[PDB]
């Protein structure tokens, strides 16, 4: 068996669109606050995790179909799920022989002590550590780490969408597509397409204690003057 | 929404 | 004639808050994004005037009375003179050999040209620029630019006061201690308080032209997202 | 008003 032509399309689609908004010499990192090693490391964090949303905004109208859904599906979908896509995507700069997250030199080398200096407690820190080390041992293609990503943006399990159809007839499309491409290029993980899934699950958690550390914080308004614009918004309930 | 929203074009 | 007990603490109030909120070394400017040279300096100089907004706060704590008046005149206060008392301040930055705030080295040197790649035009930056070189001209003592920045902030002209006996009555007290300062502490000035209720009456005007331009910047969402959450609070209609 | 009233002290 094969991949037909629109399964084709759709992972050249998600492919470029993924190397059209991330950027591997992480060199924009420059434009940020700088880190400072009291929360000394919440602006830098800020700032990459605000660049990271418009990145991943990128990506999302330009996966297949996403742009049909109306404007509030998007804002709906992109609001829940922003967080556990830059999750995802941060994946292609962990490195386990550190458990950092290595985006350059010292300076851009996020060990556990500064996500801990950007406000975040060890109860986000151990299970997101773990997802990134669990994740890194799959050994994913470029083609399923981004079949995954934009699978986990179209679930349809999200608050706010109202086309639970159209949305769930993407979702399933792009699936469809991943179960193929396992099947026709890939052998040694017949689990492959299931401890994915998996992954999406192990998300959707990480996303609860982290959206819960962030609303104490955004109710800091020492803090909260920390953040951007976009973090605000993207974070924040505004229906 | 303002930024999300011009931020999908 | 002499000075009284009472406008001698409020000169030395005004004074040491003055110190303990401006830095003649500008060091934490290499904690903002950092400067662009399409708006490219918008992020250097939102972060600039956040930080700044932030100093203000701290003198107008200091004003002897200020700390007494409601919460609300406080805020009310302090949301339509912020920019006003940071066009005062930044008087100590600029110089006139080169009509540019010399903040530092080449980076932190604001010279006309980043003011408009900041997105405001030359209806700001023209009298905005003849109000620095006049300012500057005047050869203020250290006194009487303080004295100024409080009476400023003082004004019960401002939208959103309520007292407006209260507010009246300290920034009375206050012009009482800079027309006895200069009486006794500044010869070849008869007109200087003149002049300098002059200049209070130029930032008006300048509020007002830079105020319509934020405005107009703060609905482009693609602009107000390089802004800062004080920034946007405290420029913002929020009543 | 959350930032400045707490910047107010
Ligand atoms: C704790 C902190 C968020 C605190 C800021 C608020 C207050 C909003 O919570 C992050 C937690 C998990 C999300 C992404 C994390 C990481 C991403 C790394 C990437 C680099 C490159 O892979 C490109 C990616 O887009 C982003 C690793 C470091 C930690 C954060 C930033
Ligand atoms: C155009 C731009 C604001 C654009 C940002 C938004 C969008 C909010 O309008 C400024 C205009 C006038 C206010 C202060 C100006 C200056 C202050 C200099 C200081 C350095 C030192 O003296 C310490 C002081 O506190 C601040 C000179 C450069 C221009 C600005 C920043």
């Amino acid at each position: 068996h094969m991949l037909s032509d629109e399964q084709m399309q759709i992972i050249n689609s998600l492919v470029e669109a993924h190397h059209k908004t991330y950027d591997d010499s992480y060199s924009d990192f420059v434009r940020f606050r700088p880190p400072v090693r009291r929360l000394s490391m919440l602006p830098h964090l800020a700032d990459l995790v605000s660049y990271s949303i418009q990145k991943v905004i990128g990506f999302a109208k330009m996966i297949p179909g996403f742009r049909d859904l109306t404007a509030e599906d998007q804002i709906a979908l992109l609001k829940s799920s922003a967080i556990e896509i830059i999750m995802l995507r941060s994946n292609q700069s962990f490195s386990l022989e550190d458990m950092s997250w290595s985006c350059g030199g010292p300076d851009f080398k996020y060990c556990i002590n500064d996500v801990t200096k950007a406000g975040h407690t060890l109860e986000l820190l151990e299970p997101l550590v773990k997802f990134q080390v669990g994740l890194k041992k799959l050994k994913l293609h470029e083609e399923e780490h981004v079949l995954l990503m934009a699978i986990c943006l179209l679930s349809p399990d999200r608050p706010g969408v109202q086309d639970h159809v159209r949305i769930e007839a993407l979702q399933d499309r792009l699936c469809d597509v991943l179960q193929a491409y396992i099947r026709i290029q890939h052998p040694g993980g017949r689990l492959l397409y299931a401890k994915m899934i998996q992954k999406l699950a192990d998300l959707r958690s990480l996303n609860e204690e982290h959206s819960k550390q962030y609303r104490s914080l955004s109710f800091q308004p020492e803090h909260s003057m920390q953040l951007t614009p976009l973090v605000l918004e993207v974070f924040g309930s505004e229906v | 929404h303002k930024i999300l929203h011009r931020l999908l074009q």
